[PDB]
RNA sequence: ACUAUGGUUUUUAUU
RNA sequence: CUGCAUGGCUGUCGUCAGCUCGUGUUGUGAAAUGUUGGGUUAAGUCCCGCAACGAGCGCAACCCUUAUCCUUUGUUGCCAG
RNA sequence: AGGCGGCCCCCUGGACGAAGACUGACGCUCAGGUGCGAAAGCGUGGGGAGCAAACAGGAUUAGAUACCCUGGUAGUCCACGCCGUAAACGAUGUCGACUUGGAGGUUGUGCCCUUGAGGCGUGGCUUCCGGAGCUAACGCGUUAAGUCGACCGCCUGGGGA
């Protein structure tokens, strides 16, 4: 990859002192990272992604916020992956053996769905598991094949997600984060710095991941 | 073949309307006999299912130790909270020696030659947790071939 | 103190009391509060748009 | 309006 | 004669809305969570939401009874022609 | 340290600064010594409006030598001495160096049209949060209970003391 994406700093100190290795010299106080610290450090960890791909290993993308609340399901939906647009239900990699009960409620009302085993003029009950379905495709929709736990990891907001990253640290999972100049890197496994909210960074990755999990192999 | 064993195990408690119920809690150890240990602790009714409740943990849990002629390199600390426990190395003969929770890392592992001390808490809850960081310290089990002249 | 203006009559409504600061509706006070909250509610989360 | 004081003793808990 | 030996029987908080079984997480651990909060109900009600999420016992339902129309059927009941 | 407070003009120790100069380890702590008081008290005489132990009464209560109310002496104040004790608390013994951060003040000094609601440097101070570190857990956090060193006192279960 090479540059493009130009852009001017956003908020002060709003700052983790961690992020010395990845910021540029400050101007009115308004912090930025270093476009030539940053974009080849992220190029280098794609290559990691695309090796992940070519072993088949299945790839939770996580984006809960407004930035990527759309795009974690459709920038790479053409190449096939599994996705979090809001909530994860909670516990979802350590207490999975309970878990999979909703994942077992959403096949029952799906295969309801599919054949109209609700769809009737009795409108109240048709509606009562028409509301309890469309709310469980918000949560386990971009999972609810997934066979099992991610091979790997991929987070828009490290300080939003902290509690699942906590879970993918104990079961040994891979952890990739855009980590924002106020954000942490303690419990991210593969540091890739950018950003949560505003600009032009927050889909940068996920917009080139899109082809590294179609090339290959792959 | 693995080898399972007990530390301890204790009652514990919880009033109630009209009396008083009563649940266990286990310590307990797996090793290799030959430098791999690891630990559980748990909570639940009845020492047996307890001691089942305890082991969930040290089927997941472990650590295997660096060794230098069947005993240790050098000798090392092992901290957690307020137990700061210390190891060291023994010649072949006596060796086996420390306190029950102590001693039972040393056993499955077949470490039957260190001289263990606690200079902490002793609480078994604790010690174990402090044991393990020690074992987590250990360097590399050829280090004096590497460390000699520059 | 203030005050000194010269109205004959009591007015049958509130004009400087129980709204702006001090309490209520504006710089509450007591009646139970929550300290988990500062630290769960950060950013918006609803308003647009809820309708 | 306000509204004094309280004699002695008190679970088995196993592997 | 003893519920200071008990199996059973039983008063009652109270129709009060609350309680268990498990798994996860936090905490040195007892313990916490969830069962806390925001509306709102007779009600953990009916939705919303947080590191807590399932399966049970309650709540709610099942079964019984009634206001008006239509139908089936009438003596030892009824009586408009 | 205790603490220090209307203003005005004085007497006066300490601290901080810029350019120079003169010393050349003069740096730290300290057994026993030798010295500071908030308030109340004393030794001796003055001064005496609030206020106020005691004293003197009332109320309340079955009782009230207390609460509370009504009067009120020592005392509070000034000189020359004594008392040496406190939450003297930031529950943090004392000297230096080392250390990623956020937010807010106080005061020198260097260079700039201060053509800047000052700015960028350089010195001395000072407050609320917060991460590494400490720890039984609470608490401490660059002005640390951290880190590495130097020194002086005391403690070893409580009652009894």
């Amino acid at each position: 990859m090479l540059k493009a994406g130009v852009h001017f700093g956003h908020q002060t100190r709003y700052w983790n002192p961690k992020m010395k290795p990845f910021i540029f010299g400050a101007r009115n106080k308004v912090h930025i990272i270093n476009l030539e610290k940053t974009v080849p450090m992220f190029n280098e960890a794609l290559a990691e992604l695309n090796k992940i791909a070519s072993r088949k290993g299945k790839i939770l993308f996580v984006g809960t916020k407004r930035a990527a609340s759309e795009a974690v399901k459709d920038a790479a939906l053409s190449c096939d992956q599994f996705f979090v647009n809001h909530r994860w239900l909670g516990g979802m990699l350590t207490n999975w053996k309970t878990v999979r009960q909703s994942i077992k409620r959403l096949k029952d009302l799906e295969t309801q769905s599919q054949d109209g085993t609700f769809d009737k003029l009795t409108k109240k009950e048709a509606l009562m598991r028409t509301r309890e379905l469309e709310k469980l495709e918000n949560s386990l929709g971009g999972i609810k094949d997934m066979g099992g736990l991610p091979d790997a990891l991929f987070v828009i907001d490290a300080d939003h997600e902290h509690i699942a990253i906590k879970e993918a640290n104990n079961l040994g999972i891979p952890v990739f984060a855009i980590v924002d100049t106020n954000s942490d890197p303690d419990g991210v496994d593969f540091v890739i710095p950018g950003n949560d909210d505003a600009i032009r960074a927050v889909t940068l990755y996920l917009g080139a991941v899109a082809a590294t999990v179609r090339e290959g192999r792959s | 073949e693995l080898q399972e064993k007990l530390i301890a195990v204790n009652r514990v408690s919880k009033t109630v309307k009209g009396g008083r119920i009563f649940s266990f809690t286990a310590l307990t150890v797996v090793g290799d006999g030959n430098g791999r240990v690891g630990f559980g602790y748990g909570k639940a009714r009845e020492v047996p299912a307890a001691i089942q409740k305890a082991m969930e943990k040290a089927r997941r849990n472990m650590i295997n130790v660096a060794l230098n002629n069947g005993t240790l390199q050098h000798p090392v600390k092992g901290v957690h909270t307020g137990s700061r426990v210390f190891m060291q190395p023994a010649s072949e003969g006596t060796g086996i020696i420390a306190g029950g929770a102590m001693r039972a890392v040393l056993e499955v592992a077949g470490v039957h030659n260190v001289l263990a001390k606690a200079y902490g808490s002793t609480n078994p809850i604790n010690v174990v947790r402090a044991t393990i960081d020690g074992l987590e310290n250990m360097n590399s089990p050829e280090m004096v071939a590497a460390k000699r002249g520059k | 103190i203030k005050v000194r203006e010269n109205e004959p009559f009591d007015v049958a409504l509130r004009r400087f009391k129980r709204s702006c600061e001090k309490a209520g509706v504006l710089a509450e006070v007591r009646r139970r509060e929550f300290y988990e909250k500062p630290t769960t509610e950060r950013k918006r989360a609803k308003a647009s748009a809820v309708k």
